[PDB]
């Protein structure tokens, strides 16, 4: 079984977190991807400081009491040409997550992320896509919910 | 020859 | 550098093709990559018929003419609701691709497809995932646009 997490840089600490190329990620499974990334689901405060300085994505995904999507240029595949942080209103199925690293600088990061760090035990073969496209591999879990598993 |  | 193309099954011997996990296809890289796996970009009746048998992505693509998403089951994430094979008005960004394989049967195929079948020489390490996540790993190139490559 695999798992590939493809992520951003970071903004303000924000990030984008997208699970094997397709909307798979519950809400409680994205709180437990921002634990195993040390990381907590954002406020919206946290989202709104990160689109201010240039983050924005094309995926809806989770934030604390929210589904999101940033937007800084108009696209219209992309919440249907707005901008902002756009509040999904029919939030019901799963979707990608957002993550807030209280480590990371306060503007944008980049800097290679080289494993899961607060993952567990666990068979999974987990991989870590940055940006540039690099992979990192290790043997894992991170679920906690057996709902998310079965 | 002619597949994906 | 690398370069990852992300594949459905084929339905009706339409495809779905997502390059390196975000929006990142011209029009012209289009034609290209359908070329290398031996594929045309699809017409309008192509993805109907694919649609009609289960076909439908949460993604907006090429296809000859248009750019379109196929959706059988309303969602607010995908075309805000919209079903059928859903046509883009405003449609001068970079997309995914649909590709249509004359090869390919009437149903549903998921044989797993272990390379870039109609690429060339290149230095580009190109990666196929198939739906079930299994990886394939060669050298090559495909694109023939200077533009696509060298922005």
């Amino acid at each position: 079984a695999q798992i590939d997490l493809n992520i951003t840089c970071r903004f303000a600490g924000v990030f984008h977190v997208e699970k094997n190329g397709r909307y798979s990620i519950s809400r409680t499974e994205a709180a437990d991807l921002c634990k195993a990334f040390n990381s907590t689901l954002p406020t919206m405060a946290q989202m709104e400081k990160a689109l201010s300085i240039g983050f924005e994505t094309c995926r809806y995904g989770f934030i604390e009491g929210h589904v999101v999507i940033p937007r800084i240029h108009p696209n219209s595949i992309c919440a249907a040409n707005n901008t902002g942080v756009y509040i999904l209103t029919s939030n019901t199925s799963q979707y990608d997550t957002y993550c807030f690293n209280a480590s990371a600088p306060p503007e944008e990061d980049c800097t290679s992320v080289t494993d899961l760090p607060n993952a567990f035990d666990g068979p999974i073969t987990i991989t870590i896509v940055n940006r540039d496209g690099t992979r990192y591999v290790q043997k894992g879990e991170y679920r906690t919910n057996p709902e998310d598993i079965y | 020859a002619a597949a994906v």
